[PDB]
């Protein structure tokens, strides 16, 4: 196919000295960009999992600049080489969604994929600087191991309580849960039809559509279903970002307190 | 014991990625692919367990790999030396299809439905189709970008099954008729627009053939043209 | 992305190749709900033989619980609408093992109300089952669907058949079943240094992403009716061409049309396989996960 689509600008930026195709790989400025920014990261970095002594692809480790240091400082041990390495996604990242955008401009199709996983560049961030940057500190930001994550993750968490508790909390999952056979449904109906009985031929749009009314009750033929699961997707995900940037901030206390809010009065 | 169940699962996987899976995702695109890396650029399969299909109510059938290429004129050209490199158009690249414009060439034979509901119809041809909610772009004069406008609304052709409003019928100033694609085009209360695609043409629009219908070349060829709007129009940019 | 001019005709329907009996459930186009976003329509439906029970059964379940849920608050409204979430049925643990023979307060609703929702998800399961067949599509979601019982049937069946203990089932409340879980971290090891519960976030994970991924395309993908996706794994028009044209450049390899529901029906799947796993083992082949771990 492509050989038609393999045509001549579409160039955010690079104008020229940048349309071109690595194989399977459109380069422009931003793969350029997209690069000198992983490598510097992995460099610095793999410069890391040494410094540590140990390694274990398992147990290279890479932490910010722990607490009351500040947000101000930290060096390239106690700091940095996490600083820098950060900078390095919050970036690459950000750098690649814009490849992003060049690749669909020219590709003639849409605008949303590039929005979409801004969301993904978006629930990091959060983490690794809003959360931290607003409790004055980058300690809140964390790890880059393998396995510790869960670490720094499992402890903040029970910082507050069963984490399982902060609402928001409650809610992302549940988008996160449902967004989830919102694909074991999607991605086993488009099957059926496509691909049905022994001899039947080939299934109608609307062979669907029929399905659904018939277990369900509803039913949101062809696109709807690809909003809707861009949809919980997207949402949830965000919705996590607000677990946070909330939890260690407006919410000093063990979660389960919030809940009385409610238990409170008459 | 469980080492032998996470170390054995370890086979479903790797099992079925680059097996049944990638293997499908190949089962009917560039049934292998060339043009400088020959056979590849590393170790694919080659090409896998070739399956038909069954076209629906009417009958017809598909042998999904498939090698049906295209020497279907590629107004491409050559930027030079190697390949991954770009590859310009000829000229005004709207046209002879390529680029964003670019189209295909499904059947002539629009994609029936449940039974001969030819699927997407236009309003009036329509049972009982009105506008549940929304403004209504009849009568709306559809502008360009240009900011001249370039004809008026006469139709949005339904779907029957989605029940999608699927396209809005344009007759520019030669008295004529074409329908611009729904997912262009933004009907704001007093005005319209498929901006996409400077008025100052429109014209451009392919035709269909019977004016009730429209083909899969048709719509597919109609599609196109708009979006290289996108990429190849002046104003914009 | 989200119709911006609604329509909507007659009021639609298709065979069954069987009992269509079922047609209650009348055509109530939605518009400004169901509509905007979706479908307008509403309804036909099909009550079956099967799906019946699945209600009569799915609401006892519900009642039971909804029962002895009141108990709890003393046939109190402000009560009951208050520790409505703090309210909960928690099984025969009174820990005495996988021996019936139980009170009602104690094992009771729960051995009642638990093992009877048995049924629904049973039954029901059966619709998926033939609501495909009048049809004659294939038997995917009878596929897609053992995934949500694995989890399930062990979650709160096979597994504490294995320690010989309901005692082991999960709670009916709220805010229980919650509290119910990380009690289960605790017990097992901190429990993230399960492979198999990785996997699973491995991919509850994969969803969200590529739900994410899979609708935003058909998105750009509209201009082209890119969602005619069934009109489409027959014939090939920009719309696939192109939606695979994307990600073939920019992390160089696709997909296609088909088995890109293919990557999805499974992508999904394993989320709930998986932890299926998970779970039969953090309590017998694993008492612990720190150590099985540390122990490799
Ligand atoms: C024991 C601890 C507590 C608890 C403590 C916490 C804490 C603490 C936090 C969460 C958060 C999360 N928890 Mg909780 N959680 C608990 C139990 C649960 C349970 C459960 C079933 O019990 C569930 C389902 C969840 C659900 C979740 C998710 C809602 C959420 C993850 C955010 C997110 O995914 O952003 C996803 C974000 C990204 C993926 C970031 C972007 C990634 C990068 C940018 C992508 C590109 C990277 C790179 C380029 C890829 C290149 C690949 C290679 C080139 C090939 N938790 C327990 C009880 N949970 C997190 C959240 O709210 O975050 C917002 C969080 O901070
Ligand atoms: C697998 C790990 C744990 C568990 C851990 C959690 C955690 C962790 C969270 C919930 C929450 C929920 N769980 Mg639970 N939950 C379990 C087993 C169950 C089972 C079952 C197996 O029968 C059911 C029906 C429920 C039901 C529910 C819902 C009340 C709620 C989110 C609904 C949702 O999005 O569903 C999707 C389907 C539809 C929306 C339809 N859980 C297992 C035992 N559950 C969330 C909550 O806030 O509830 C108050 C929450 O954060
Ligand atoms: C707030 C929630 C936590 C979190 C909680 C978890 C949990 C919980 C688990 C993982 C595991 C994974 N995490 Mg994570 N993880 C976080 C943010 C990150 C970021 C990031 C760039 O922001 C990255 C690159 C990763 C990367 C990874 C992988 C190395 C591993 C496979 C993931 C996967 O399939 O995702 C989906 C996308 C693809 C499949 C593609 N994590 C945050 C900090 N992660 C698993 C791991 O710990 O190893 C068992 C695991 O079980
Ligand atoms: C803090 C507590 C523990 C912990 C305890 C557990 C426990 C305990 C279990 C899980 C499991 C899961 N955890 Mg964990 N988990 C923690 C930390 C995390 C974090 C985080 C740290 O980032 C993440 C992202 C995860 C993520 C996950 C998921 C991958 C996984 C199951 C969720 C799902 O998608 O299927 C959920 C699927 C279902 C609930 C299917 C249910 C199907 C039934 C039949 C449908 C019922 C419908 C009913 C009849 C009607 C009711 C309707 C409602 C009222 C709406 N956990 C910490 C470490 N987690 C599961 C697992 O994989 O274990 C092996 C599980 O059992
Ligand atoms: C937010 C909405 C959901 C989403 C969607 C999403 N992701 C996407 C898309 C979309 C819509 C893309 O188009 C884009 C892609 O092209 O993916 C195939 C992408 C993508 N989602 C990614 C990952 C990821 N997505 C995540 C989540 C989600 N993605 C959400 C659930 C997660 C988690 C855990 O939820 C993971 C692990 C990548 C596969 C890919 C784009 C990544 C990219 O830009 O990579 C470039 C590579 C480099 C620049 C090398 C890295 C250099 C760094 C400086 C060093 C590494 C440090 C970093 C911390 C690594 C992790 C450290 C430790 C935490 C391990
Ligand atoms: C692949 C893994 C995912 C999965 C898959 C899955 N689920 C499925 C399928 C598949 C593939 C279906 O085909 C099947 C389906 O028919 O529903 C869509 C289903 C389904 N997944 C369900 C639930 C479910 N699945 C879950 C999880 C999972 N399911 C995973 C995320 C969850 C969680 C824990 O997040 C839930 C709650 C049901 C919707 C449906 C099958 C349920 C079933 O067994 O029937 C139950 C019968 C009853 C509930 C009887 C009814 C009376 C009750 C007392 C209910 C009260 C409802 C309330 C009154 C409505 C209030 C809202 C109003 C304001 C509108
Ligand atoms: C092209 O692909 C696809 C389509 O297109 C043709 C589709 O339509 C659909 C259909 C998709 C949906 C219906 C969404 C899946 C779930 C959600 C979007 C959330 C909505 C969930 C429900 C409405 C809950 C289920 C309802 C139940 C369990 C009712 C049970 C009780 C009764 C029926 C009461 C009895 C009434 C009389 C999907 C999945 C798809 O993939
Ligand atoms: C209908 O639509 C759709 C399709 O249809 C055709 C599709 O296929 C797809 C694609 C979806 C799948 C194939 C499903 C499976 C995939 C997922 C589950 C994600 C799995 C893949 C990843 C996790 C990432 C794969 C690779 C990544 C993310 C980065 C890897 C990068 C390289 C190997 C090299 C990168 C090179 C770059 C960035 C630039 C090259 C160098 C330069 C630019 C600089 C040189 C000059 C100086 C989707 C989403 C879709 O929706
Ligand atoms: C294996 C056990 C799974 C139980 C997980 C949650 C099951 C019940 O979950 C919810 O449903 C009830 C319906 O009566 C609600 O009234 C309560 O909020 C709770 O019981
Ligand atoms: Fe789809």
């Amino acid at each position: 196919f492509e050989r038609k689509y393999r045509v001549p600008g579409g160039t955010l930026v690079g104008g020229n000295l940048f349309d071109f195709w690595v194989g399977p790989f459109y380069v422009g400025f931003f793969g350029v960009a997209t690069f000198f920014f992983a490598a510097l990261g992995i460099i610095l970095i793999a410069w890391s999992a040494v410094l540590q002594g140990t390694w274990n692809p398992q147990l290279i480790s890479v932490y910010p600049p722990a607490l009351e240091y500040g947000l101000g400082g930290a060096p390239l041990a106690k700091g940095g080489l996490w600083q820098i390495i950060t900078i390095c996604a919050t970036g690459a990242f950000v750098s690649w969604a814009l490849r992003e955008v060049e690749i669909c401009r020219k590709l003639g199709i849409g605008y949303h994929i590039p929005f979409a996983f801004a969301f993904a560049i978006l629930a990091y961030l959060t983490l690794v600087l809003f959360r931290p940057v607003m409790m004055g500190a980058w300690g809140y930001a964390f790890p880059y191991g393998i396995w510790t994550h869960l670490d720094w993750v499992s402890n903040t968490g029970y910082t507050y309580g069963n984490f399982h508790y902060n609402p928001a909390h409650m809610i992302a999952i549940s988008f996160f849960f449902t967004n989830a056979l919102a694909l074991a449904l999607h991605g086993a109906l488009v099957l059926s039809a496509a691909n049905p009985e022994k001899g039947k031929e080939m299934r109608t749009p609307d062979h669907e559509d029929t399905f659904f009314r018939d277990l369900v009750g509803y039913s949101i033929g062809t696109l709807g279903i690809h909003r809707l699961g861009l949809l919980l997707s997207l949402s949830a995900v965000f919705f996590s970002a607000l677990c946070m940037i909330i939890t260690g901030t407006i919410w000093f206390d063990q979660w389960v307190d919030w809940w009385q809010w409610w238990v409170k009065l008459p | 014991l469980a080492s032998l169940a996470i170390y054995s699962f370890w086979i479903f996987l790797a099992g079925l990625i680059y097996y049944l899976q990638t293997e499908n995702m190949r089962e009917g695109y560039p049934l292998e692919n060339e043009d400088g890396t020959p056979a590849a650029n590393q170790g694919p399969f080659p090409l896998p367990k070739p399956k038909t299909f069954i076209l629906p109510h009417g009958r017809g059938t598909l042998t999904v790999p498939g090698p049906e290429s295209e020497d279907r004129p590629i107004a491409l050209a050559r930027t030079a030396v190697s390949e991954g490199f770009p590859h310009a158009p000829t000229g005004d690249p709207m046209k002879d299809g390529v680029g964003p414009a670019s189209w295909v060439a499904r059947r002539d034979l629009p994609e029936l439905d449940g039974h001969g509901h030819n699927k997407i119809k236009p309003m009036k041809a329509a049972a009982g189709f009105h506008v549940s909610a929304g403004k209504n772009p009849i009568g709306l004069p559809v502008r360009g970008c240009d900011l001249e406008i370039a004809g008026k609304v006469v139709d949005i052709w339904v779907d029957i099954p989605e029940q999608m409003a699927r396209f809005l019928e344009v007759e520019l100033k030669d008295g004529s008729t074409r329908l611009l694609p729904m997912q262009m085009v933004k009907v704001q209360s007093n005005r319209v627009h498929v901006n996409a695609l400077s008025s100052d043409l429109f014209a451009g629009i392919p035709t269909i053939k019977s004016p009730t219908e429209v083909t899969l070349l048709e719509e597919d060829k109609i599609c196109g043209y708009v979006a290289g709007g996108l990429m190849y129009a002046a104003p914009k940019r | 992305i989200f119709s911006q001019v609604q329509v909507r005709g007659p009021a639609d329907l298709g065979m069954t190749e069987d009992v269509n009996l079922a047609n209650r459930s009348g055509v109530g186009p939605f518009s400004t709900l169901l509509g905007w976003f979706g479908n307008a329509q509403l309804g036909p439906i099909y009550l079956g033989s099967l799906g019946v029970l699945s209600l009569f059964s799915g609401l006892m379940w519900f009642f039971t619980i909804g029962i002895w849920f009141w108990y709890q608050a003393g046939w109190n409204p402000a009560v009951f609408l208050r520790d409505l979430f703090f309210f909960s049925l928690e099984p025969p643990a009174p820990e005495y093992g996988l021996s019936f023979a139980a009170p009602l307060k104690e094992g009771g609703l729960w051995l009642i109300a638990s093992f009877f929702m048995f049924v629904a998800v049973w039954s029901w399961w059966g619709r998926t089952y033939l609501r495909a067949q009048a049809l004659g599509m294939g038997k995917h979601t009878a596929w897609a669907f053992l995934s949500a019982i694995w989890l399930w049937m062990v979650l709160g069946f096979i597994r504490p058949i294995l320690m010989g203990s309901w005692s082991e089932a999960v709670p009916y409340g709220i805010f229980s079943h919650l509290d119910w879980t990380n009690n289960f971290s605790l017990v097992h090891g901190n429990l993230f240094y399960n492979p198999f519960h990785g996997l699973s976030i491995a991919f509850l994970y994969g969803s969200a992403l590529l739900f994410a991924m899979h609708g935003a395309t058909i998105l750009a993908v509209s201009r082209f009716g890119g969602e005619r996706e069934l009109e489409q794994i027959a014939d090939r028009g920009t719309a696939a061409e192109r939606a695979a044209l994307f990600w073939r450049w920019t992390m160089g390899f696709n997909a296609t049309m088909e088995g890109i529901h293919r990557w999805a029906i499974w992508m999904a799947v394993l989320v709930t396989l998986t932890g299926g796993i998970g779970i039969l083992l953090s309590g017998t082949v694993v008492d612990n996960w720190y150590v099985w771990g540390q122990n490799h």
